[PDB]
């Protein structure tokens, strides 16, 4: 109530540190990760997201963590509505985040600026903003059919949406190939009609494709 | 502060829409200004004073049984999330400051009419963000939800810590002593309804002691010999309309504190209740308190209408609740006079006849209801006076155990 | 349209998994 | 043009099609729920079976499904 | 001191509608002696008047000798007088001649002078002394001894000594029903809290009365709170106690809501003057105030010395030391003000005085810009203009611009452009919101710089201030709360010594660590000369380790000043959001509504364009800045809080602090009532019940709401008595119709706030409401007839009655055979004798001779007509006439049934006196009701009315022992329910229908305390 | 133009002209307020510039809606009363050739 | 506008004064004479040539 | 009735017509 004129404040409600903290970011924001200059207040979910995310990927059963996610949550000056500002749709993807989902692209262990910014910069992109969990101020709807056991408190709601399309498991991590790999073709059941099937290509085509020889 | 609110709007008595006319939108929510903290405004030191007899609302408790219906129209944004619109009617803004007429291009959704839909202060993100700003709205969801979850007379909350009266507490009851119970609400409502106060503010107390001691007065118990810590409600001598309250601090023996926690939900049972002044603008009062402070605990379900069912958050069933009372004015006031005339109060041939005098008072505000009742029909789409069906009158509900609640609440 | 209306369970937002067949005290409406 | 009653029958038909989507989902065969809206259009004009008498049938955003479609 | 008056007690009996006795009962003596007796012989005033005709005009306070008036009343006189002149207060004065009323503009006045009866009847019923009775009429009985309004008051002690028909009457009077009824007294000894007591009095004055008393608590607080709300207020320190006892009963009006609060400021912000000068004594108001208490002493000798100390050799010719001691010179009044101008930043965003900024034509091998630019800097932050940071940043950017070249936005902003004009949040360098962009191998020194303001720019921070349990002012900042330039920390109790740390004194000590970089730098190094140069390291080393206190206060005690000092002056702060360097939350618009942007079409059209943008800047001065900032020294022996306790013990001792939330309160109804007013006089608006809809109003036009939203304007000036603007403002744009608050900045980026202040939930939109249903019910005793006015040759002898009409009136509108008059009301002439046809209604002539319904306003358009041609057909005896008018005023004139009369005349006179502008009040003749069973002539009539407008009669022959040939008219019991009905129950009241001229009610005794009638402070 | 309707807080906004001078004053409030502006207009006079063109296209003034619906009664009769009939040529509002 | 206005009283009196100046009439008078002086004037120049 | 009076007010805090009736009969 005191601290509502402040930007935005972040809170931990996965068993905080030392007890129950409430993040106050000032208002000044980081240069380098966007090339638009990134709110102090946005980049800490970001990092913070960034590591639900991260962490998500390799916990384990076996293995017993202090948090069981590492997510901020905006609690105070923040557009729950629209999903413009980095925050907005970083918090928007924490709500998900929570969930036990994992990139796809694996995050580093040590995030450096050039990985931060490569993620701030998939997080700016134009999409679609997950909707299964919606947001609210004092409680992280967490789906029952989830790996996450909420703590205890009162912050944690056990809402279930109609209709999640995430079933559990893990992925062992694979390392980088070191040439293109070919991908034999198999194919599915749904056809696409070849005038439809055609633009599609030829939207997302290289056309005029500069290619070597080699050696016949 | 308090940033958690559960509400549950009012029940369309086997009726289609919402009981409550356009012209009654623009007689309490009109004028453009905040419809919110004006549910007293429409009070006077008594009844005598209120245009609350045969007119528009012919009752002490008729507005706000308007004005808690209007209210149920336009709360959707704590049903679902958005904010909709009843009949050309919306929100202004996100704030929900006041109503009006739907803008004419960017138009809400029009609401869904829907009886008894739960509120979650929850349901919309922005409440929480502002509260400060639009803090009244949850006091006021509390007022509705405390008249909703009950059909005959409001289901308010009682306590009395095993403590003695917390000395700022003693202080602040002594400067509002010939004040009556309608300006006592007063100050209890118009506080609790204003920049979020928190429940351990001063006033909390005090109000919330001020609604044990009006029950305490209310049957018998916490009389002018047998007081609070020093306080009492003296009630009119029923004759010239004992439908009054006054507080009063005096000095004779100090009801000893209770044993324990005593809480208990007592509201009134029969319709008598939708035209005393005291039995309204004490409820109310004792409202004010848990409108601050989220809800002491689920309110038992047992006697209860039926769309008050394990209303999440609100009813209950199992243990976290506290049995709930409902006393009736008149087997009520009887008893309020045998402990009057047992502690020496009054004669033992005053008391034989003290009853006459309100009972026959308790007789003129009932052929008064069942009037305006049979004049208001419901079928018209409003609900000034809510059905009653004359009988609930005489109905001696609970009352012999809220007489004995009272006891234990003031030993 | 035919079959059995559905309404957005989870509220405002209808996503294709939000809706649920509106069923209640008496029965689904079709 | 797809009059009122021959949306019944193209409706009935993917209705019972819709019907078995836990299976095609399963199955990774499928391709998504088909909704009738997808084959047709929003055009509007006269529409009758020769000039002289589409000429009495002015419509106005009618919902037509083109021969191609009319294949799908 | 100009608050409302709220308080007025008033002793004498609560009524308005006095029994006036009018048309007198005949004295008479030589015959028929006995008849009608007058209790004037038994030398005993009459409790009812007596005469052959008693009405119940109305006169607000006709019987309130308790002290002190009101300032405003209406008294209508009775029928027999005129009574027009009641009824012009608007859209009449220069326009309808006397003799009428402007019956089109009718409700808009029957509306604007019933907000005039309720404020006159804002007055507390404050208990008088009730006495025993001695005399055997009540035996021992409570009556409360007043003069002569004591028989006026219980009508119940009446002595009777004959049958009188008054006597008829209060011969039944319950016996029990007089005096008081439950004293109700605490204090044994002490004044009663509120005595209740039956005493004649009309329910509805006693209704608005004690919906008054509802107010005064709707703005009250029990003792332990007005201590704390007053605590808070100077943050605790200043010691003052409430003695925990009973105290009776103190009603202190002195509390407003947060919301009434509100209402006030945006709604003090329209009369202020978006310009720079009506803010100015906004700023200045708080600077006096600021320094007036303030444990920070300005001593330009420690900077002056600090810097004199520098070595510098005399064989140079530029003075390093001599430079700044003149540049650092041009009076404090700059630092106080930048602080003072953060309390309303909304209104007013100080900034950097375009004169103090290197001038544009040097590089910084000029030395004099070196520390002018310098100066820049320093006093950046202090400054709360949104642009300060990119200034200061170009200000140099700027003067290096020959070595140093960096992106400048937008085409007509090179980087040579004299800095200064960098107002627009657009136009910032590319470079400097991202540093990155500048490259150090081209400007280096100026990305350092960059660099630099970004890292240590003042994070901004905000404090409470005032009381919780008080509301607060604030339209776009949480309640209680200030945001605030640099970081806070709370006030210190111990002793200050000036610290090195704290955002101020690190800004100063980074940022002269920066042109200490500058100096040493490659340009610098070559060109400069050498020992000069050491000069300057030294001369600004000594700067950056001057022992500063200021650096603390502004972090520690001036927080606390602001927001103590943040009650006690006359205008509460208006602050918007500190945006610490953030591009697109740069606020370009703080802008406030008069008009909704709903009612005109304007949902869509952008904000900067619907509401008034306040405009107003102040040019602060770097050189008072720094030498202010980097020089404040303190009382050595000093105990922050402890100076604080001393320097706020005055204005927080008395509740002068208390008043302006009283002059909220009257705002926020004055301005309910004027949204009220105008839209029940307009055609649907803001949803306001109108309960005056069947009156007329056909000048809806601005200029109507500007005359009706006026007079309500007045009627609050004259009730409460303020000289302060109220209410006004509003208007400006010429237009009440739409009154509409609304305040909301806009920030660069997109965001747009708003926050409209909609008006508190008040008391006043409730009574007069409330006395516009009871009006309507009973119009008649405010001299207004409804229904219509037959025009019918009767020439009768029996008991005529013009008012109360007997059987159903012949011929009603759409009748068998029944005509109306088309508009125009013209009469076509007919050729060799054939009756001139009257145009009627369908337009096809019709013959006068029949039944016609007259349109009023057509009989306005054309009276030159009606008396000429269906006038003269109407006294033959041929054509009853219906005019049809709404509600007119109704003159009444009774004459004697014995003497023959031919109401004719006093008809046709009406008739000269209506022109298309306004008709004269609906003269009704009436026989004065004899006592014996007279001979009559036969008079001829022709006016009498279909509604019965008979209900202020109240009786027809009170001394009288019976009417014999007038209409007898018993005094209604259906008046005196509390008086004389065995049923009736002490506490009830038809409020919405009759207007029971004798209830029960409860008079206070209310004691008024000052703030030391409360707490104990010093 | 329109009959002459019975004067209210509609008609009186909604006029022709009323638009015309409003969605103006709007235009140029964002031209007054464009960045290039900056060049020469101060931060302050260019709020005061806002002040002004708001003055005016809030102000209540009544003319463009005698121009809608009282102009053209007057007209309509003035246009018969005079010696000389009005001469007029069709008008047209961008529909070049 | 001025305050109290009836727009029919308003326009009513003020067309007044314009009806009694018979200049309505002027105009068909000062027409069929134009018209004579014309099909008089292009006859006899329309006879020389 | 044209006059700036009002217009005037509106515009001066925060700081015959011919040609109009000579455009109406203009038309």
């Amino acid at each position: 109530a005191n601290l509502a004129a402040g930007p935005t404040v972040l809170e931990h409600f996965d068993s905080p540190t030392y007890g129950p903290h409430l993040l106050l970011p000032q208002t000044g924001d980081v240069l380098g990760y966007s090339s638009s200059l990134i709110s102090q207040a946005a980049l800490l979910m970001v990092e913070s997201v960034m590591d639900a995310l991260r962490d998500n990927a390799n916990a384990s059963a076996s293995t017993a963590v202090t948090r069981l996610d590492q997510s901020y949550h905006p609690v105070t000056s923040f557009d729950p509505s629209t999903f413009n500002t980095l925050l907005q749709r970083a918090t928007n993807l924490a709500l998900l985040a929570v969930q036990g989902v994992q990139s796809e692209s694996a995050i580093p262990a040590i995030p450096t600026m050039s990985d931060v910014r490569s993620f701030v910069a998939r997080l700016m992109a134009e999409g679609d903003p997950q909707q299964w969990f919606p947001y609210r101020v004092d409680q992280i709807l967490y789906w029952p059919e989830s790996p996450f056991v909420p703590p205890i408190g009162p912050f944690y709601a056990p809402f279930r949406p109609v209709n999640f399309p995430f079933t559990t498991g893990s992925y062992t991590v694979v390392p980088d190939a070191s040439r293109p790999l070919r991908l034999l073709p198999q194919y599915r059941n749904a056809t696409i009609t070849v005038q439809q099937a055609d633009d599609a290509y030829e939207d997302t085509a290289l056309s005029p494709l500069i290619t070597t020889h080699g050696f016949c | 502060a308090q940033r958690q609110f559960f509400g549950l709007t009012y029940n369309f008595y086997g009726q289609p829409a919402p009981l409550f006319d356009l012209n009654d939108l623009q007689e309490l929510a009109g004028c453009y200004a905040r419809p919110w903290t004006s549910r007293f405004s429409h009070l006077a030191i008594s009844t005598g004073s209120l245009p609350v007899w045969s007119a528009r609302y012919p009752s002490v408790a008729s507005r706000n049984i308007v004005v808690n219906t209007l209210l149920g129209a336009h709360l959707n944004p704590f049903a679902g999330g958005q904010i909709t619109s009843h009949q050309g009617i919306t929100w202004r803004d996100p704030v929900l400051s006041s109503l009006a007429p739907v803008p004419a291009i960017q138009p809400p959704p029009v609401w869904a009419v829907a009886e008894n839909v739960l509120l979650d202060s929850n349901n919309y993100p922005t409440y929480v963000l502002n509260l400060s700003s639009m803090w009244p709205i949850n006091q006021d969801v509390h007022i509705m939800t405390m008249w909703a979850l009950s059909d005959q007379g409001p289901i308010y909350h009682l306590e009395v810590p095993v403590d003695p009266m917390p000395a700022a507490t003693t202080a602040a009851l002594m400067a509002y002593t010939g004040v009556p119970i309608a300006h006592l609400a007063q100050t209890a409502y118009r506080f609790a309804g204003q920049l979020p106060q928190s429940p351990d503010s001063t006033m909390v107390s005090t109000i919330r002691w001020l609604s044990a001691i009006w029950f305490g007065s209310l049957t018998g118990r916490l009389n002018r010999s047998r007081t609070c810590n020093g306080f009492y409600f003296e009630f009119a001598k029923p004759a010239l309309n004992p439908d009054q309250a006054v507080l009063k601090w005096n000095d004779g023996a100090r009801a000893a504190p209770p044993a324990a926690a005593q809480s208990s939900y007592i509201r009134c049972i029969s319709p008598h209740w939708q035209h005393q002044i005291v039995e309204v603008a004490g409820a109310l009062m004792s409202q004010s308190v848990t409108a601050v402070t989220g809800l002491p605990a689920l309110i038992d379900e047992a006697t209860l209408p039926a769309w008050s069912q394990g209303v999440a958050n609100l009813t209950g069933n199992g243990q976290g609740v506290v049995p709930c009372l409902d006393y009736n004015p008149v087997p009520m006031a009887a008893a309020r006079h045998l402990q009057w005339r047992q502690d020496g109060l009054i004669t033992a041939a005053q008391e034989a006849q003290l009853n006459n005098d309100y009972t026959a008072y308790a007789l003129t505000i009932e052929r008064h209801l069942t009037a305006m009742l049979v004049a208001n029909p419901i079928a018209a789409g409003r609900m000034p006076i809510q059905p009653f069906n004359a009988a609930d009158f005489g109905q001696a509900g609970q009352t012999a155990a809220a007489v004995a609640l009272a006891q234990a609440m003031f030993v | 349209p035919t079959g059995k209306l559905w309404r957005p369970v989870g509220t405002s937002v209808a996503t294709i998994d939000s809706l649920a067949i509106v069923s209640d005290r008496f029965g689904q409406y079709s | 043009f797809v009059n009122e009653g021959m949306r019944e029958t193209f409706s009935k038909a993917l209705f019972d099609i819709n019907m078995w989507q836990p299976l095609f989902q399963a199955t990774k065969t499928g391709c998504g729920p088909i909704v009738l809206s997808s084959f047709t259009t929003t055009t509007s004009g006269y529409v009758g079976a020769t000039a002289g008498d589409a000429l009495d049938n002015p419509v106005t955003n009618g919902v037509f499904i083109s021969t191609v479609q009319i294949m799908n | 001191a100009n608050g409302p008056e709220l308080i007025i007690e008033d002793t004498g009996l609560c009524t308005s509608f006095m029994l006036l006795d009018n048309i007198p009962s005949a004295h008479l003596t030589k015959e028929l002696i006995g008849f009608t007796w007058f209790m004037q012989m038994y030398q005993m005033t009459p409790p009812l008047p007596e005469g052959a005709v008693n009405r119940i005009v109305c006169m607000t306070n006709w019987a309130s000798l308790g002290d002190e008036g009101r300032g405003l009343e209406v008294r209508l006189p009775p029928p027999t007088d005129s009574s027009v002149h009641a009824y012009k207060t608007v859209l009449s004065r220069g326009y309808i001649d006397n003799a009428q009323f402007n019956p089109l503009a009718l409700r808009s006045n029957v509306l604007l002078m019933l907000l005039q009866f309720t404020l006159s009847n804002l007055k507390i019923n404050k208990s008088s002394t009730f006495t025993s009775d001695v005399t055997t009429i009540t035996s021992g009985r409570m009556i409360r001894a007043f003069p002569e309004l004591l028989a006026l008051a219980y009508p119940g002690r009446a002595v009777l000594p004959t049958q009188t028909k008054n006597a008829q009457f209060l011969s039944t009077a319950i016996a029990d029903r007089i005096g008081r009824l439950d004293r109700a007294n605490l204090i044994g000894g002490e004044v009663s809290a509120m005595v209740e007591c039956m005493e004649l009095c009309d329910a509805l004055t006693l209704h608005i009365r004690e919906t008054y008393i509802m107010l005064l608590r709707s703005m009250h607080q029990d003792p332990t709170q007005i201590v704390q709300i007053v605590n808070e207020c100077a943050n605790n320190l200043l010691n003052s106690t409430i003695p925990i006892s009973l105290r009776p009963t103190i009603l202190c009006p002195w509390f407003a809501s947060s919301e009434d609060l509100r209402l006030q400021q945006v709604m003090h912000l329209v009369n202020i003057s978006s310009n720079t000068a009506a803010a100015l004594p906004l700023v200045e108001a708080l600077s006096t105030l600021l320094r007036s208490v303030t444990p920070l002493v300005l001593d330009p000798t420690v900077l002056t010395n600090a810097i004199t100390t520098i070595s510098e050799s005399t064989t140079q010719t530029i003075s390093p030391i001599s430079e700044i001691l003149r540049l650092l010179q041009p009076d404090y009044a700059a630092f106080w003000k930048c602080i003072a101008s953060w309390a309303y930043n909304g209104l007013v965003t100080t900034v950097l005085s375009e004169d103090a900024f290197p001038d544009s034509s040097q590089s910084i091998t000029h030395l004099p810009s070196m520390w002018k630019c310098l100066f820049l800097t320093l006093a950046g932050p202090m400054t709360s203009d949104p642009h300060s940071p990119v200034k200061v940043f170009m200000a140099l950017a700027n003067l290096l611009a020959q070595p140093e070249p960096i992106a400048i936005g937008v085409p007509g902003m090179h980087q040579t452009t004299p800095a200064s004009q960098f107002s627009h949040p657009g136009v910032w360098p590319p470079g400097f919101l991202n540093p990155q962009l500048i490259n150090p191998q081209q400007a280096p020194l100026l990305r350092a710089f960059a660099e630099h303001i970004r890292a240590n720019w003042p994070q901004p921070s905000e404090f409470g201030y005032g009381s919780t349990l008080q509301g607060s002012a604030n339209l776009f900042i949480p309640s209680n709360r200030m945001v605030y330039p640099w970081p806070n920390q709370p006030l210190p109790r111990l002793t200050v010594a000036p610290t090195y740390d704290s955002a101020m004194s690190n800004w100063i000590s980074t940022t002269i660590a920066f042109f200490i970089r500058v100096v040493n730098s490659v340009n610098m190094t070559a060109t400069v000369n050498d020992l000069t140069r050491r000069t300057m390291t030294g001369v600004m080393t000594a700067m950056r380790q001057v022992k500063t206190m200021t650096p603390f206060y502004i972090q520690h005690m001036c927080p606390t000043e602001l927001s103590v000092l943040a009650s006690v002056t006359v205008t509460p702060p208006f602050q918007v959001p500190f945006t610490r360097l953030v591009q697109n939350d740069v606020i370009t618009n703080v802008l406030v509504a008069r008009v909704d942007p709903a009612q005109r079409g304007d949902a869509a059209v952008d904000i900067r364009a619907t509401h008034a943008t306040f405009a107003a800047a102040l040019p602060v001065d770097p050189a008072a800045i720094v030498v202010a900032m980097l020089c404040g020294q303190t009382e050595t022996n000093l105990i922050p809080s402890h100076h604080y306790g001393k320097a706020f013990a005055p204005l927080f001792a008395s509740n002068a602090m208390f008043t302006r939330n009283q002059r909220a309160v009257i705002t926020r109804e004055a301005f309910v009532c004027a949204r009220s007013a105008v839209a029940q006089c307009q055609d649907a608006g803001f949803l306001v019940p109108r309960p005056l809809d069947a009156l007329r109003q056909f000048d809806v036009t601005s200029a109507a709401a500007a005359e009706i939203m006026h007079a309500v304007n007045d009627a609050f000036k004259t009730a409460f008595d303020l000289d302060g603007a109220l209410l006004d403002g509003l208007a400006l744009y010429g237009d009440p119709r739409i009154a509409d608050l609304s305040a909301a900045y806009l920030q660069y980026g997109g965001n747009v706030v708003r926050e409209h202040v909609p008006p508190g939930p008040s008391h006043i939109h409730r009574a007069l409401q409330q006395v516009e249903s009871t009006f309507m019910a009973e119009m008649n005793l405010f001299n207004v007839a409804r229904g219509n006015l037959y025009l019918v040759q009767t020439a009768t002898n029996g008991n005529w009655s013009p008012m109360a009409p007997v059987a159903a009136p012949p011929f009603v509108r759409g009748g068998p055979n029944v005509r109306v008059v088309g508009r125009f009301g013209t009469i076509v002439p007919r050729p060799n004798g054939l009756e001139p046809q009257l145009i009627d209604d369908g337009n096809v002539p019709r013959d006068i001779a029949g039944d016609w319904v007259y349109p009023s306003d057509v009989l306005q358009v054309s009276v030159a007509v009606f008396r000429d041609y269906v006038w003269p057909m109407v006294k033959a005896g041929r054509t009853r006439v219906l005019v049809e008018l709404g509600h007119y005023v109704y003159t009444l004139h009774y004459y004697d049934p014995q003497i023959s009369l031919d109401e004719a005349p006093i008809l046709e006179e009406w008739l000269s006196k209506i022109n298309p502008a306004g008709i004269p009040p609906v003269p009704f003749c009436i026989p004065i009701p004899q006592v014996y069973p007279c001979i009559t002539a036969r008079r001829v009539h022709y006016a009498f009315t279909s509604e019965n407008n008979n209900d202020s009669l109240f009786s027809t022959n009170a001394a009288s022992i019976d009417t014999a040939f007038g209409e007898n008219a018993a005094v209604s019991p259906l008046r005196w329910p509390g008086l004389v009905d065995p049923n009736y129950r002490v506490g009830t009241n038809d409020l919405p229908n009759r207007i029971t001229l004798y209830n029960s009610l409860y008079r206070y005794n209310f004691t008024y305390p000052t703030l030391d009638g409360i707490m104990y402070v010093r």
